[PDB]
C-alpha cells in the first residue's frame, strides 16, 4: 500500500532511474508501491586448501536476521554452526572470541578471521592495535642508554617492467584482405596505439638509466680484503 | 668514526669498542641471507610486475574468442559461409570489439607505466641519498640512526641494505638545567647534568660517560636568580 | 551479455584493488609506531598546556576537541550500514538517492580500522611525543623534562639554551595564545576544509552520474529492457538490447578509468602525508619550508 498523493489525471510514478515504482489498479483505483525482493552479495573466507577445506560465509551489507536461507543452490547449516553479526554484514561458520591478535584475514570494521587450533577450526576477534606502555614521566627525572646495536634492514624498490608491442593489422584482422581494407577507414587508432606503446618502452630504459648510472667511474676493490676486521 | 661523530657520538666510543662493533656487523650482515630464505613472501613487489604482465598478455588473446554478436568468431568461416554485403556487417562487429579490448589493454598498460615511473623516482632519490652520503632524515634510510647503506640489483628492480645504530640498557639519572656556584649559573656545552645519587657529573646525550663538571665544558651566560630548578655544587678550575 | 568477453572480471579485479590500496594507505599513514603509550595522571608539562589536542575522558568516543571540531565541520554522507536494505523498505515516501544507487547493484564498503582506532593511534603518538620527545621513534623510550626538550630543540636551530632558560613562561603563554587561537581559526572559515569535502563531492558525483545514466536510449524504441521484451519479437529484439549493453558497458568503462586516476592521485597524497608524519612528527626537520613557515620546533 503506497501513501502517494496521486492526481485524479495520473497512472504511474517514476523515479530518479525512469522506473516505475508506483502504480494504479485498474479494477480498484488504490495506489501500490512496488520495492525489488532482497538481495545481496556473498563473500568466502578460507585458509589455504594446503591446510583445510572448512570455510565461513559472509553476506554483505545483509542484517543476519531474514537471513535469505535463492539464487545460490549451496545451503549452509544457518545454525549449529557459529552465527555472528558484524558492521560488514553476517557471518556464518566462524566463532567469535574475547582474545586479541594480531589482524590475519580482514573482513570489516575492526574484525579480523584467523585459522586456530583452539581441534582446528575458525575464529573471528577485533584486531589488536600493539602492546600496552606507560613512560614514567617525571620533571627531574632522566634516562641514559649504556650500551648500543648495530642493525641491518633491507628494502626493495621495482625500477621497471616489461617492454611490449603490438601489432594492429594481425590481431585485428590476421591475414585476410577485406577486413584490412574495411579496417583502413576507420581513421589513426593504431598509430596512437604504437605511439603509446613506444613511449613506455623508452621510459622503462630511461628509469633503468637514471636509476642505476650515478657514477661514470669504474672502481675496483683492492685485491688484500682487510678493512679493519669487517667481512664483506 | 666520521660516520659516529655524524650522529653526535664521539669517535673514542668507536676506537675503544671496534672489535665488538666489527662482530656485530659481520653478524648482523650474516642473519641477512637467512632472513630473506625463509620468508617466502619478501619478493612479492618484485613478483607482482610478472603476474601483471602475464595476466594482462593471457586476457589479451583470450579475448580473441569472443564473438562481439556475429554468427561466428572467425574470419575465414563467415567469409565463406556469406556472399560479401551480409559480410562486413559481421565483420564490423569484431573490427570493433578487437579495437576496443586493445583500447582497454593501452590505457592499464600506461597506467601501469605511471606507476612504475613514480617508484623509479622514489629509488634513485633513494641511491643518491642513502648511499653517497650520510642522510639526517628520519626513517628514509632505515630505522634508527641511520649509518650507511649497500645496494644489490635484483630482477627488475633494487634492494638496499641499511646499517644503523640502536641504542640500549638505559639506566635512570636524576639531572638539573643549570649549576649555581659563586652567585653564577654555569650550563653545559654539548651534554647535560647527571647525579648518580651523591656526585654530579656532565655526559653527553646519546652514551654514558660521565665527566668531571669544570669551567673547560661549561659556560656563564647569566645569574643565579631566573633559572628554575636550579642546584647549587662545586665547579673545578 | 554473456558472449561479449571478460570486460567485466577487468573492472571487478580493478575495483577490488583500488579497495585494497585505500586500506594500505590509511595502514601506512597512521601506523608508525607499534607501542601505545598513555599520558601520566598529572597534567603539568613546565607550564605548557595541552588540554586543547589531548583526548577528552568525558565524551565517549574520547576525541580532543578540536578533533571533535574537525569531524562536526565535514559531511560524511557515504558510509558502511547493516539492515540498510531495511531502511530503503521501509519506504518513508522519501526516496534519497542511495536506495537508488543499492537497488541498481551498486553499494559501498567499509574501512577496515574504525575512528576509535585511529584516535588512539593518535593519542598514542602524541603521548610519546610529550613524554619522549623523539627518542621513542629510533628505539626505546626514553623519558625527559619538556622545558629541557625545548632547549634541545632551541640548540638545534641555533640559539643557545640560556635563552629559553630565562623566558619559559613567556614562551609557554605565547604558546598557550597560539593554541587557543587555532580552534576559532579553523571555525571562523567555512573554506578551510574543502580538501577533505572535494572527495566526498566527486564521490556521490560520480555516484549520480552512473545512476542517472540508465535512462539514455542509445538509439532503441525504449530504455526499459520489459517493455521492448514484451513489445517485440525476439529476432528484434535482440538489436534492441545489443545497443543498450553496450552504452551501459561504456558508462562504466568511464567511471573505473576515472576511478583509477583518481586512486592514484590519492596514493600520490598519502604517501607525502606520510612522509611529513615520519619526518616533523618523530624529529626535527632542517628542510626550508616543510614543517611550516619559519624555523621549525615540533609539530
Ligand atoms: C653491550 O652489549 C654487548 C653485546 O650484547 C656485550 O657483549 C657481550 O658480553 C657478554 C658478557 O661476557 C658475552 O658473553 C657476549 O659474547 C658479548 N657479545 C658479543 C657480541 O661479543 C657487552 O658486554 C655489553 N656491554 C655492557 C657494558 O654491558
Ligand atoms: C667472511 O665470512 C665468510 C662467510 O661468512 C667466511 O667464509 C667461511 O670461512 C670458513 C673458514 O675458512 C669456512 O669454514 C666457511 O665454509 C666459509 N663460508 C663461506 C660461505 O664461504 C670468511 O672466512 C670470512 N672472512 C674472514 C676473513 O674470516
Ligand atoms: C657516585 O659517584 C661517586 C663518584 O665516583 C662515588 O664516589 C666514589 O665511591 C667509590 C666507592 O664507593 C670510592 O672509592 C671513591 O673514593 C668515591 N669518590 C669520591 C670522590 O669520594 C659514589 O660512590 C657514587 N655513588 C653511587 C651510589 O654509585
Ligand atoms: C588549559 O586551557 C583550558 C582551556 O583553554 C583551561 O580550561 C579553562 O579553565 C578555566 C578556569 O578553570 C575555565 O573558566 C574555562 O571554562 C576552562 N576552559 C575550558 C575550555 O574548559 C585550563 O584551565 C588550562 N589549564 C590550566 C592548568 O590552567
Ligand atoms: C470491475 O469489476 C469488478 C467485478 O469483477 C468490480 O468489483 C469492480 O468494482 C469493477 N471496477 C470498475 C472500475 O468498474
Ligand atoms: C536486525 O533486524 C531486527 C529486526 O528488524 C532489528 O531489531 C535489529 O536492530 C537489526 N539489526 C541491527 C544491527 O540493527
Ligand atoms: C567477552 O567479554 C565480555 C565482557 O563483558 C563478556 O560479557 C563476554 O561473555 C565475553 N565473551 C564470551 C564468549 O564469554
Ligand atoms: C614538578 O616539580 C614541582 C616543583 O615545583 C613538584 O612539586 C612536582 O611534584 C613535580 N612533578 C612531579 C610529577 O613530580
Ligand atoms: C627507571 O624508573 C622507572 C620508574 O621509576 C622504572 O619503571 C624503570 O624500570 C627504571 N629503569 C631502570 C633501568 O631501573
Ligand atoms: C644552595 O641551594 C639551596 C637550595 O636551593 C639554597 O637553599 C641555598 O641557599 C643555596 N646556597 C647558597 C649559598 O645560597
Amino acid at each position: 500500500e503506497s501513501n502517494k498523493k496521486f492526481l485524479p489525471f495520473q497512472q504511474f510514478g517514476r523515479d530518479i532511474a525512469d522506473t516505475t515504482d508506483a502504480v494504479r489498479d485498474p479494477q480498484t483505483l488504490e495506489i501500490l508501491d512496488i520495492t525489488p525482493c532482497s538481495f545481496g552479495g556473498v563473500s568466502v573466507i578460507t585458509p589455504g586448501t594446503n591446510t583445510s577445506n572448512q570455510v565461513a560465509v559472509l553476506y554483505q551489507g545483509v542484517n543476519c536476521t531474514e537471513v535469505p536461507v535463492l539464487t545460490p543452490t549451496w545451503r549452509v547449516y544457518s545454525t549449529g554452526s557459529n552465527v555472528f553479526q558484524t558492521r560488514a554484514g553476517c557471518l556464518i561458520g566462524a566463532e567469535y572470541v574475547n582474545n586479541s591478535y594480531e589482524c590475519d584475514i580482514p573482513i570489516g570494521a575492526g574484525i579480523c578471521a584467523s585459522y586456530q587450533t583452539q581441534s582446528q577450526s575458525i575464529i573471528a576477534y577485533t584486531m589488536s592495535l600493539g602492546a600496552e606502555n606507560s613512560v614514567a614521566y617525571s620533571n627531574n627525572s632522566i634516562a641514559i642508554p649504556t650500551n648500543f646495536t648495530i642493525s641491518v634492514t633491507t628494502e626493495i624498490l621495482p625500477v621497471s617492467m616489461t617492454k611490449t608491442s603490438v601489432d594492429c593489422t594481425m590481431y585485428i584482422c590476421g591475414d585476410s584482405t577485406e577486413c584490412s581494407n574495411l579496417l583502413l577507414q576507420y581513421g589513426s587508432f593504431c598509430t596512437q596505439l604504437k605511439r603509446a606503446l613506444t613511449g613506455i618502452a623508452v621510459e622503462q630504459d630511461k628509469n633503468t638509466q637514471e636509476v642505476f648510472a650515478q657514477v661514470k667511474q669504474i672502481y675496483k676493490t683492492p685485491p688484500i680484503k682487510y678493512f679493519g676486521g669487517f667481512n664483506f | 668514526a666520521y660516520r659516529f661523530n655524524g650522529i653526535g657520538v664521539t669517535q673514542n666510543v668507536l676506537y675503544e669498542n671496534q672489535k665488538l662493533i666489527a662482530n656485530q656487523f659481520n653478524s648482523a650482515i650474516g642473519k641477512i641471507q637467512d632472513s630473506l630464505s625463509s620468508t617466502p613472501s619478501a619478493l612479492g613487489k618484485l613478483q607482482d610486475v610478472v603476474n601483471h604482465n602475464a595476466q594482462a598478455l593471457n586476457t589479451l588473446v583470450k579475448q580473441l574468442s569472443s564473438k562481439f554478436g556475429a554468427i561466428s568468431s572467425v574470419l575465414n568461416d563467415i567469409l565463406s559461409r556469406l556472399d560479401p554485403p551480409e559480410a562486413e556487417v559481421q565483420i564490423d562487429r569484431l573490427i570493433t570489439g578487437r579495437l576496443q579490448s586493445l583500447q582497454t589493454y593501452v590505457t592499464q598498460q600506461l597506467i601501469r607505466a605511471a606507476e612504475i615511473r613514480a617508484s623509479a623516482n622514489l629509488a634513485a632519490t633513494k641511491m643518491s641519498e642513502c648511499v653517497l652520503g650520510q642522510s639526517k632524515r628520519v626513517d628514509f634510510c632505515g630505522k634508527g640512526y641511520h649509518l650507511m647503506s649497500f645496494p644489490q640489483s635484483a630482477p627488475h628492480g633494487v634492494v638496499f641494505l641499511h646499517v644503523t645504530y640502536v641504542p640500549a640498557q638505559e639506566k635512570n639519572f636524576t639531572t638539573a638545567p643549570a649549576i649555581c656556584h659563586d652567585g653564577k649559573a654555569h650550563f653545559p656545552r654539548e651534554g647535560v647534568f647527571v647525579s648518580n645519587g651523591t656526585h654530579w657529573f656532565v655526559t653527553q646525550r646519546n652514551f654514558y660517560e660521565p665527566q668531571i663538571i669544570t669551567t673547560d665544558n661549561t659556560f656563564v651566560s647569566g645569574n643565579c636568580d631566573v633559572v628554575i630548578g636550579i642546584v647549587n655544587n662545586t665547579v673545578y678550575d | 551479455l554473456l558472449q561479449y568477453g571478460s570486460f567485466c572480471t577487468q573492472l571487478k579485479r580493478a575495483l577490488t584493488g583500488i579497495a585494497v590500496e585505500q586500506d594500505k594507505n590509511t595502514q601506512e599513514v597512521f601506523a608508525q609506531v607499534k607501542q601505545i603509550y598513555k599520558t601520566p595522571p598529572i597534567k603539568y608539562f613546565g607550564g605548557f598546556n595541552f588540554s586543547q589536542i589531548l583526548p577528552d575522558p568525558s565524551k565517549p568516543s574520547k576525541r580532543s576537541p578540536i578533533e571533535d571540531l574537525l569531524f562536526n565541520k565535514v559531511t560524511l554522507a557515504d558510509a558502511g550500514f547493516i539492515k540498510q536494505y531495511g531502511d530503503c523498505l521501509g519506504d518513508i515516501a522519501a526516496r534519497d538517492l542511495i536506495c537508488a544507487q543499492k537497488f541498481n547493484g551498486l553499494t559501498v564498503l567499509p574501512p577496515l580500522l574504525t575512528d576509535e582506532m585511529i584516535a588512539q593511534y593518535t593519542s598514542a603518538l602524541l603521548a610519546g611525543t610529550i613524554t619522549s620527545g623523539w627518542t621513542f621513534g629510533a628505539g626505546p623510550a626514553l623519558q625527559i623534562p619538556f622545558p629541557m626538550q625545548m632547549a634541545y630543540r632551541f640548540n638545534g636551530i641555533g640559539v643557545t639554551q640560556n635563552v629559553l632558560y630565562e623566558n619559559q613562561k613567556l614562551i609557554a603563554n605565547q604558546f598557550n595564545s597560539a593554541i587557543g587561537k587555532i580552534q576559532d581559526s579553523l571555525s571562523s572559515t567555512p573554506s578551510a576544509l574543502g580538501k577533505l569535502q572535494d572527495v566526498v563531492n566527486h564521490n556521490a558525483q560520480a555516484l549520480n552520474t552512473l545512476v542517472k545514466q540508465l535512462s539514455s536510449k542509445f538509439g532503441a524504441i525504449s530504455s526499459v529492457l520489459n517493455d521492448i521484451l514484451s513489445r517485440l519479437d525476439p529476432p528484434e529484439a535482440e538489436v534492441q538490447i545489443d545497443r543498450l549493453i553496450t552504452g551501459r558497458l561504456q558508462s562504466l568503462q568511464t567511471y573505473v578509468t576515472q576511478q583509477l586516476i583518481r586512486a592514484a592521485e590519492i596514493r600520490a597524497s598519502a604517501n607525502l602525508a606520510a612522509t611529513k608524519m615520519s619526518e616533523c612528527v618523530l624529529g626535527q626537520s632542517k628542510r626550508v619550508d616543510f614543517c611550516g613557515k619559519g624555523y621549525h620546533l615540533m609539530s
